[PDB]
């Protein structure tokens, strides 16, 4: 089932068999789709955008050698569905570059899809004839799971240092799930202390000349689980992600949202190879900050949806 | 309020279909649910096509534009089936659909 | 200012 | 994994639904009630996504009936059976049903 | 076979079932047609057509509005709008109008084309207040037409005697009928008697277009569309007949500007402008163009005139 | 710009 | 009222066809000639608008056949010339009217 | 140029319908025509529907698209003759191969 939106002018159509393609991390799934007796001018444009400053530009035109890149599987079911003015066209869409996500009031990255008429890029666009389509990049978790991200430190002070020990399930968890937080310190110090405090920080890189860092919580729980000296603690915790705690957070990452949707928080996005590539664009990870309150471990995991089937 | 509307009624291995109606479009938003009167619905089908996982081959979702249907290529399933609509709040469950 | 991104399944 | 529910009185009277599940959480669930008259059909009567906080009833019950979700057991809160259920977070048909 | 156009926005069309429509003399027929919209995208909820005479400054206009149907608006359909309709369905609504008489027929003056234009405006908005927008109306030109009296008006006839030379010098013209078909030729037998003690050189046979226009004030202009000069002379105390011949065509005008034409549809080059009736006996206000010959016949000394209507046939 | 005035039967 | 058309010769010679009609004018319609070579179909050659005065040509005889209309005497003439072998034919005048078929026609 | 071109080319009081189609719109601007051996071929119809006066009734233009067709409702002992449909709109004008019927 594709989706198709028509010009103003009633002539053009431009169609895109989905709208949320798929990353495999090592490539980017290229877009497909199928786009003059009005347009006398007798030449079409599609144009693939992502835009924050567009990031971004690509150019093909469908109508009328060089773009020759082969038909794909569906867009040539849809030639044949359209007829003699039916003709294709495809983007390689680069890797290193985001998927689609945005800020909570759409801002944050976006890409667009222009098809237009014209005889030459140099000519100005009429919004008479034009169609727009956003669509959605977007990246689900590997099937490998990460380690059990255990983090420790023995924060030394009393001298058997405080020992402040963690580790969760996995690094890989999908939306809206609790996190099981398990905790062992050992406080044979001479002092007490009253607070653990659990929590979960998005922290937010984006980059358009330089690399910004932005974070606040998205998960709580404060436990005032005192832990008495000489003794050791044991229980798990819960933290859980939802957005609706938070509404009034300005700012915080959401996931892609094509007009103005409540499109959940922001899902982390993998980087490519051991590189460590500066990507530009957005990009977000979570990791669950336990801190023992004085009188702290961090342990990362990817958050993101599964592979929808 | 789409006023989905279901159809047959009834009917008595063989194959059998069932179809609905919707009011507006509603994109692919349906759903079908076998229940044994007595007992809470279990899902069939997702997007008006996708089986469900655990359920048997015989359920296929089909659609032809605000058509949406099933096909059960196979009759257990003298039971009773709706079909559904959420692409907009609120859902709106049919009169459903008995077998014999 | 009133355009539709509607369905179409081939 | 299980769903159940909990919670005769005469018309103008009051109840308390609640619904505890196991195996799995509440916030993976929008939580919709649904009920059925004997021999008769289906209807969705409201339903919870605490996950944004929107509580969404059906025009037959306007006003009068409130929806709460009991996070911290996995619960949440016209002669018919009333069913608590759950969809996912996409949503894809009630697929975890009541007793 | 019924003309269409479609506005930029490709929603909204009209229909005319076309684009000529004859006078009877004594009532001229009305416009109908069809509308054509979106209803499900439509949320502006009306729709206009506007019947305008606009001489190349606008006359007679009308609002028309067949979308939303307002009962008070109710003319029973023509059988051509009910043909239309049920063809077209639950999203096509009709119209017709009552182009008043007094309003001339489609004729244009010799390089749009100049002189009065039938416009069926339709286009779309909440309420005429509004600017009407490029992409959303559409602009069908049709001509009010006008055709011979069935009846053949019967012989005219004109005469002269003109005197110097007690004798008279005396002249006839009489012509098959005052109704002519364009392109027909014309038969001018005429007669003169010249008993007097003067010579004649030549005889001037030719016919000229009278050109009556009402839009700053009444005015008028007339230029020849065709021609016989002969150097046929008479001698005193001499009679005489021959009958001449002559028919009128543009070829021989086509620098003449200001000439009258029947009306262009886009830029036709169609017959010259047919000459018109008025209506009733009294010379009632009709507006725009009247156009009409005369056969002027001429002895050059040492005049006898004729009217006539040469306008196309009642079509089959 | 570019309308036509192009006929149907009905 | 009819219509007749009168007057071989060796190839890049030529010949007149007289067009004669009778009982009604020229001016009252636009006149054409067209081919018919034996057991074949016909074919618009030339033919000119009397009253518009204006006069058109086909591809198979363009610009080397010419033609011209005799208004004193009601007849048009064609100044076929350097004929080629497949000009052999059955020739016709022809007279029209609004263009309501081709409506009078020689023998 | 407009090519028109018709089927059957030849055929021997049965009801007679024939049809010819056009390569480009023309509207209804098409005539008929029909002529006996060696003689000037004499008009039927105008505008694909018209019969042309003192045409036999028997014969009715047709239209359907940029196909027209005409109709003879019987084929008379008169009525061997050949046969053309013909644009024109466009300049040239096209005849048709037309029909020979015995």
């Amino acid at each position: 089932r594709v989706f198709k939106k028509a010009s103003p002018n009633g002539k053009l159509t431009v169609y895109l068999g989905k709208r949320d393609f798929v990353d495999h991390i090592d490539l980017v799934d290229p877009v497909d789709g199928v786009v003059p007796e009005y347009l006398k001018e007798r030449r079409v444009y599609v144009t693939l955008t992502c835009a924050f400053k567009d990031l971004f530009v690509a150019n093909v035109q469908s109508f009328p050698p060089e773009d020759k890149k082969p038909l794909t599987r569906l867009q040539e079911r849809l030639i044949k569905k359209l007829g003699e003015h039916a003709y294709p066209f495809t983007f390689e869409i680069p890797p290193n570059l985001p998927c689609s996500v945005t800020l909570q009031p759409a801002c944050g990255v976006d890409y667009e899809v222009k098809a237009f008429c014209a005889e030459n890029l140099e000519e100005k666009i009429h919004k008479r004839n034009s169609v727009r389509l956003v669509i959605r990049k977007v990246q689900y978790a590997p099937e490998r799971p990460g380690p059990q991200p255990t983090a420790e430190t023995t924060r030394q002070f009393s001298d058997k240092p405080l020992h402040l020990e963690a580790s969760l399930d996995k690094e890989i968890y999908y939306h809206g799930e609790p996190i099981s937080v398990n905790v062992h310190v050992t406080n044979n110090t001479n002092k007490t202390v009253k607070k653990i405090k659990i929590s979960v920080r998005q922290y937010a890189d984006i980059c358009l000349f330089n690399t910004a860092q932005y974070k606040c919580p998205v998960a709580m729980e404060e436990a005032d689980d005192t832990v008495a000296p000489s003794s050791t603690f044991c229980k798990v915790y819960t933290l859980t992600p939802f957005l609706a705690n938070n509404r009034e957070k300005r700012g915080l990452a959401l996931d892609g949202k094509l007009k103005h949707e409540d499109t959940n928080l922001a899902s982390s996005t993998l980087l490519r190879e051991g590189a460590n590539r500066e990507i530009l664009g957005i990009i977000v990870s979570y990791k669950v900050k336990v801190k023992l309150v004085v009188s702290a471990v961090e342990l990362p995991f990817t958050l993101m949806h599964p592979k929808p089937k | 309020d789409i006023q989905m509307t279901q159809s047959p009624s009834s009917l008595s291995g063989d194959r059998v279909t069932i179809t609905c109606r919707a009011s507006q479009s509603v994109s692919s938003a349906v759903a079908w649910y076998q229940q044994k009167p007595g007992k809470a619905p279990k899902l069939l089908i997702y997007s008006a096509s996708s089986l469900y996982s655990g359920v048997p081959s015989r359920f296929s979702g089909s659609r032809s534009g605000t058509d949406f249907t099933l096909t059960i290529s196979s009759l257990e399933d003298f039971a009773t089936y709706y079909c559904q609509q959420y692409k907009y709040v609120p859902v709106t469950f049919g009169q459903g659909t008995k077998v014999e | 200012s009133e355009e539709l991104t509607r369905s179409t399944h081939c | 994994v299980q769903l159940v529910e909990s919670g005769l009185v005469q018309p103008g009277g009051s109840l308390r639904l609640s619904c505890a599940a196991s195996g799995f959480n509440v916030y993976s669930s929008s939580i919709h009630w649904v009920r059925q008259a004997p021999g008769k059909g289906l209807e969705w009567v409201a339903s919870i996504s605490s996950y944004y906080g929107y509580t969404y009833y059906a025009d037959s019950v306007k006003g009068r009936f409130t929806i709460s979700a009991d996070t911290s057991k996995n619960t949440a809160y016209d002669t018919a059976v009333y069913y608590c259920a759950r969809s996912r977070q996409w949503y894809s048909g009630l697929d975890y049903w009541g007793q």
